[PDB]
RNA sequence: GACCCCAGAAAAGGUGUUGGUUGAUAUAGACAGCAGGACGGUGGCCAUGGAAGUCGGAAUCCGCUAAGGAGUGUGUAACA
């Protein structure tokens, strides 16, 4: 099984946390990280959307790497400190980018609506960069 | 048998979870009827048995004796079946003909006890005499005249102390 | 409002024959015969087919309540046909938490003895309706089979057993012991 | 909104039928929206799929008969849960890719089981706290290496029966491939033809 | 220790029912009106409470 | 401490207003008669619903207050705080007396106990104006408020536009023709007579 | 139930039945039943000890669609 099956998601983020995290509660599932492992993993995952950071960890039997799924609310709140079309246009390139799509227009509409937490008249009369991403 | 298996499984999962120690300072802690660490019986009527005792009496029917008793102790518990017609153990539930087979536990541990219980509870004097003479146990005074549940309790005390 | 005419027709299989004596229906099939009169309902019954054996129930100038009886009669006659061709079989599972319910079947299946219901020393004796036979199944452990031709009698006997095993002075949502009808099917599975 | 929805659907179906002269009529099993979208991803680059009310389709094609004849063959064939896949590729390629992209759906409770699945005797590797689900099914199990180990093969589900609620969740946590099914091509239509 | 299948079978007859809020009558689970004259066949019903 | 309202249900006496002859009257229970968005313009709430009595009877100020509170609560729950305007159109101007028990019926004229509103058959008790899509909520709120009143009442969806006296189908083109000028929650009717300077202020 | 005064009844209810008013759906397939699907962004934001569609405060969008509420209710500590 690729020498390890640790594809479980960890939903801590922002501050280091360490002791305050639920990582001690969920660590004995894989038994590898413990308090050194969650510290090095959170040190390597402190940035990249300093919000709640629902992320995934992959363990190399001592050292853990972290891949952050591209949650739209996560990245939008990360890049917020307005049209801002270009930043979200370029934010969706490295994504899995499924979105049940037909074109990349579908992805940009979906996130232009998920950012409604108004960017809806933009969704209505959107005409710029329809096939700009691909 | 199913109730016994559920009980031993629950005890073993408690041991596995809260006893995080694997085979270390204590070794293997899990109870196994094959290993002789599980006993059965009733304290109120003062009778109990173990797979050790039943393997012992069946070997006596059939050091080195200790080793053979240990082997049949593994044979008596589990899903391993016994053919009543042939008289030989087996692994598959389907007989060579295809009929279902009782497991070794239910066929040669529970069955004699069940026969004793049925005979004494139903007051079949000929069958109780046959069972006691086959199980070659003796009875003292004041209980051979007792019949029914006292007879059963006395017989079980005498047979499986 | 009085509807001018309300009629319904039922089809009779080849192996079963139906005879009319006024409003008395006699349904005879391979499994036996069944009598049922409907003199309490003012309808006309007619046999139409010598080839496909249709039975028609007509009600003339009926109001709401007595138009509700046409399909009642038709369904009763269909149950009669079903009983004389395939029969009726009600399965009953006895459920219990602690005390096993010991059911023994007396003479010819017409008497049922429930012994250990909830650990009571009282013996329940339930007599089946005539023409209904009770038995203890071999395929399932705690299962009774009630078989007969009249659905009325078979299900009434099943209700007799089910209401005989009734918990008193206890929370019945917790004490769930009793014998309950599990399946209402036929015999001969055709 | 119902009237405009149905009119938009009629326009869609007639234009799609005109634009694609070659299509396969395919019956949909108990296929979820996830499986449908997976097929949409795997096929949308080269072909399309449309499915809706049989009466919608039959009315549309019956009205379109006189404009574009030879479509009357499809009318007494679109019955049941069926739809069309409109493709411009070859029959063998579409058929074998559509049978290739099958999805192992889970075993849902209260469902007919067409395929017979038996769990082997192996260390399932899950923690020693899900023994309740094994005891519910009556499976004798022991603990080895701190994990549940199946001592012997047990036949879980037969063919043509009901999948119990406990069996469904045991299969789900045991993470294997239960009975699986996709969309099966009822038949084809190649410019006025009926084949298998 | 009733098995879940038989437990559901017993609950079909003992628990899965409606109760008239006016006369407490035990009605079939799909009931919309009480069958009893003394409450006026009211539509004021509630589920029978579970032991959960 | 208060008598049952069945003792003062009927208009048996002549109207007995609080005046210089009837002094020492306790204040009525209802002091608020308009709730919701009272400041809403006339064009915002074109739908009007009325509770209309079928009885010639007396409604106590306590009952008016209770019905007002109930209707307000339901309207806030269903249409929001700013989605409706309610007007209670009955004011408790009649004073009901009590002869609390020298001895007996000697000097039996009573002291002011409370106030009631005297309502006629076909008279409006309460009105709710709101958007077109809240007709069901208005009907249900008025239906619930009906349970606080003794007699029989009907719920009527008015043909007028809002709280005005002009029909809802002619309101808009009268506003277009400047026969109506909005002023707060109502409209002002502008007849074609008067000085021409007022007409010149319009059309400009 | 059954005749002025008159010698007993109310609000409120009824899927009992009978008339009536108004509206809506339906051969482009209603209604009811039995049978399948009920997705992806997304465990949406803020609230937090846990609130993942379902204790709450606002928002109420988008794509794939035949269709699916960023949710009608049961349920979980939260999930399921
Ligand atoms: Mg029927
Ligand atoms: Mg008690
Ligand atoms: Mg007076
Ligand atoms: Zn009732």
């Amino acid at each position: 099984p690729n020498e390890i099956k640790v594809v479980y998601l960890r939903c801590t983020g922002g501050e280091v946390g360490a002791t305050s995290a639920l990582a001690p509660k969920i660590g004995p599932l894989g038994l590898s990280p413990k308090k050194v492992g969650d510290d090095i993993a959170k040190a390597t995952g402190d940035w990249k959307g300093l919000r709640i950071t629902v992320k995934l960890t992959i363990q190399n039997r001592q050292a853990q790497i972290e891949v952050v799924p591209s949650a739209s609310a996560l990245i939008i709140k990360a890049l917020k400190e307005i049209t801002f079309d270009e930043i979200v246009n370029i934010a969706r390139q490295m994504r899995h980018r499924s979105l049940a799509r037909e074109l990349s227009g579908t992805i940009k509409e979906i996130l232009g609506t998920a950012q409604s937490v108004h960017p809806h008249d933009i969704i209505d009369d959107i005409n710029s960069g329809a096939v700009e991403c691909p | 048998y199913q109730t016994f298996q559920r009980i031993v499984e629950n005890v073993n999962v408690i041991i596995s979870t809260y006893g995080e120690g694997e085979s270390g300072p204590m070794g293997n802690i899990m109870i196994d009827p094959v290993l002789g660490t599980v006993g059965f019986g009733s304290g109120l009527h003062g009778w109990a048995f173990t797979l050790k005792q039943f393997a012992e009496m069946y070997v006596a029917k059939f050091a080195e004796r200790a080793k053979k008793v240990e082997d049949m102790m593994k044979k008596l518990w589990g899903d391993r079946y016994f053919d009543p017609a042939n008289g030989k153990f087996s692994k598959s539930a389907t007989s060579p003909e295809g009929k279902k087979l009782p497991r070794t536990f239910c066929q040669l541990i529970l069955d004699p006890i069940f026969k004793v219980f049925d005979a004494i509870m139903n007051f079949k004097k000929e069958e109780t005499a046959k069972l006691i003479e086959k199980l070659d146990i003796k009875l003292d005074s004041e209980d051979k005249d007792k019949e029914g549940k006292p007879l059963l309790k006395a017989v079980m005390r005498r047979w499986l102390p | 409002m009085k509807t001018i005419l309300s009629n319904q027709t039922v089809d009779i299989p080849e192996n079963v024959d139906i005879t009319l004596k006024g409003r008395t229906v006699i349904v005879k099939g391979p499994r036996g015969t069944l009598r049922r009169d409907f003199n309490h309902i003012n309808v006309e019954l007619s046999l139409l087919g010598k080839k496909k054996k249709r039975l028609r129930v007509d009600k003339w100038w009926g109001n709401r309540k007595e138009l509700a009886t046409v399909r009642t009669i038709c369904s009763h006659v269909q149950n009669m046909i079903k009983g004389v061709t395939l029969g009726f079989r009600y399965k009953m599972r006895s459920v219990y938490a602690h005390f096993p319910i010991n059911v023994v079947i007396q003479e010819n299946g017409s008497l049922v003895e429930i012994r250990n219901f909830l650990g009571e020393k009282y013996i329940r004796r339930v007599r089946m309706r005539p023409g209904v036979a009770c038995s203890v199944s071999q395929a399932q452990k705690d299962e009774l089979i009630l078989e007969g031709n009249d659905i009325e009698l078979v299900s009434n006997s099943a209700a007799l057993i089910q209401q005989a095993t009734t918990v008193k002075n206890k929370d019945i949502r917790k004490f769930l012991d009793g014998i309950y009808v599990s399946e209402k099917g036929t015999v001969q599975q055709a | 909104d119902r009237a405009t929805w149905k009119s938009n659907y009629f326009l869609k179906i007639i234009q799609l039928l005109d634009d694609y002269p070659k299509c396969f009529i395919v019956g949909a099993d108990n296929v979820g929206s996830k499986q449908m979208q997976q097929i949409r991803m795997s096929l949308r680059g080269k072909a399309v799929v449309l499915m809706g009310k049989n009466t919608m389709m039959r009315k549309a094609i019956r009205g379109h008969l006189e404009n574009n004849p030879a479509l009357e063959k499809l009318l007494p064939h679109i019955r049941g849960n069926v739809g069309f896949v409109f493709t411009k590729e070859d029959l063998t390629e579409i058929r074998d890719m559509l049978l290739a992209n099958k999805v192992p759906a889970a075993a849902r409770a209260g469902a007919i089981a067409p395929c017979e699945v038996t769990v082997p005797a192996q260390n399932t590797g899950l923690g020693p706290e899900k023994t309740s689900f094994f005891q519910a099914l009556g499976i004798t199990t022991k603990i080895s290496r701190g994990t549940i180990e199946i001592l012997s093969d047990v036949q879980l589900i037969k063919t043509g029966d009901k999948v119990g609620a406990s069996e469904a969740t045991l299969l789900n946590m045991l993470n294997i491939s239960p009975f699986s099914f996709g969309l099966v091509i009822q038949q084809v239509f190649d410019n006025g033809s009926i084949y298998n | 220790i009733i098995e879940p299948s038989l437990r559901q079978l017993a609950q079909k007859y003992n628990c899965d029912k409606m109760i008239c809020r006016k006369c407490y009558a035990r009605l079939h689970p799909r009931a919309v009106n009480c069958r009893k004259k003394k409450c006026g066949h009211t539509n004021n019903l509630r589920p029978k409470k579970k032991v959960k | 401490g208060r008598r049952p309202a069945r003792c003062y249900r009927y208009c048996k006496n002549k109207p007995y207003p609080k005046s210089r002859f009837c002094r020492g009257v306790p204040d009525a229970k209802i002091r608020i008669f308009d709730l919701g968005r009272k400041k809403a313009k006339v064009d915002e709430f074109p739908l009007g619903g009325h509770m209309v009595s079928d009885e010639y009877e007396q409604l106590s100020s306590e009952a008016l207050e209770a019905a007002r509170i109930c209707a307000n609560k339901y309207m806030v729950k269903s249409c929001g705080r700013d989605g409706f305007h309610m007007r209670v159109r009955l004011h408790p101007f009649h004073v009901i007396r009590i002869n609390k028990m020298q001895t007996g019926m000697r000097g039996a004229f009573g002291k002011p106990q409370g106030t009631v509103a005297r309502v006629h058959i076909g008279q409006v008790i309460m009105s709710i104006r709101t958007k077109l899509q809240n007709e069901e909520h208005v009907i249900e709120a008025l239906r619930r408020a009906k349970f606080k009143f003794p007699g029989r009442q009907k719920i009527h969806i008015s043909k007028k536009w809002g709280f005005t006296k002009f029909n809802a189908d002619e309101f808009e083109d009268m506003v277009a023709k400047k026969c109506l000028i909005p002023d707060g929650c109502g409209v002002k009717y502008v007849p074609s007579h008067g000085p021409l300077d007022k007409w010149r202020v319009l059309h400009s």
